């Protein structure tokens, strides 16, 4: 329900080693993180400017 | 690999590692041009690393090969995990000559208390992150299906078994996905996912290939 550009970085249950963006918002800036290769929240992406876009400014 | 050894150069050939500009996934050479790896190892560009000890150092054994096909189980379902199974084609065969070898499907399921061996350049900390350079080894035995839906009610299908032990230590871990769980010189299965790395009561969860021998051989042989 809540802003998912707020939501914690998820690697979840894969354990695969991918690396993907999430926004910080506490750092005001897209960081990277590991992604374990399934089940995705949306504060997830593939290039720091898709997070931009998406998320900047949370 | 948390709570394994350094298995030595080499002393796996048949386990390969997948590069989309950094290594994320491992995967299981079982044919001169077909590697055995997860669906939700799925990604465009892929190179595939074999004889690979140090992955962060060029040793002189390395031969680095693109994929030309990434085929992803037809029933894959990326919610469920169900069917996490993944052909990769190389553009080229691959050199077979004792650090690079490929590894025998299995002709029958494992049973339960099968001793096993689990490798890969996956995160060695069950709390905190540490990547190898070199490639790390564990042996682990196979769980029963009962206590694997103990361990997680709900989730696991027809198609995953667990491995591992549930005082916790040793489990498979990011970085691992997609690689090999060898048990009597046989591919049983591929590291797929878990809940945490070496918690207790949670072992690590793996696709059944046994379920999957005739769906592969058709397969690699169609493409
Ligand atoms: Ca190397």
């Amino acid at each position: 329900r809540p802003d998912f550009c707020l939501e914690p970085p998820y690697t979840g249950p894969c354990v695969a080693r991918i690396i993907r963006y999430f926004y910080n918002a506490k750092a005001g800036l897209c960081q990277t993180f590991v992604y374990g290769g399934c089940r995705a929240k949306r504060n997830n992406f593939k290039s720091a400017e898709d997070c931009l876009r998406t998320c900047g400014g949370a | 690999i948390v709570g394994g050894y350094t298995c030595g150069a080499n002393t796996v050939p048949y386990q390969v590692s997948l590069n989309s500009g950094y290594h994320f996934c491992g995967g299981s050479l079982i044919n001169s041009q077909w590697v055995v790896s997860a669906a939700h190892c799925y990604k465009s560009g892929i190179q595939v690393r074999l004889g690979e000890d140090n992955i962060n150092v060029v040793e002189g054994n390395e031969q680095f090969i693109s994929a030309s096909k990434s085929i992803v189980h037809p029933s894959y379902n990326s919610n469920t995990l169900n069917n996490d199974i993944m052909l990769i084609k190389l553009k080229s065969a691959a050199s077979l000559n004792s650090r690079v070898a490929s590894i025998s499907l299995p002709t029958s399921c494992a049973s339960a208390g099968t001793q096993c061996l689990i490798s890969g350049w996956g995160n060695t900390k069950s709390s905190g992150t540490s990547y190898p350079d070199v490639l790390k080894c564990l042996k682990a035995p196979i769980l029963s299906d009962s206590s694997c839906k103990s361990a997680y009610p709900g989730q696991i299908t027809s198609n995953m078994f667990c491995a591992g032990y549930l005082e916790g230590g040793k489990d498979s871990c990011q970085g691992d996905s997609g690689g090999p769980v060898v048990c009597s010189g046989k591919l049983q299965g591929i590291v797929s996912w878990g809940s945490g790395c070496a918690q207790k009561n949670k072992p690590g969860v793996y696709t059944k290939v046994c379920n999957y021998v005739s769906w592969i051989k058709q397969t690699i042989a169609s493409n």
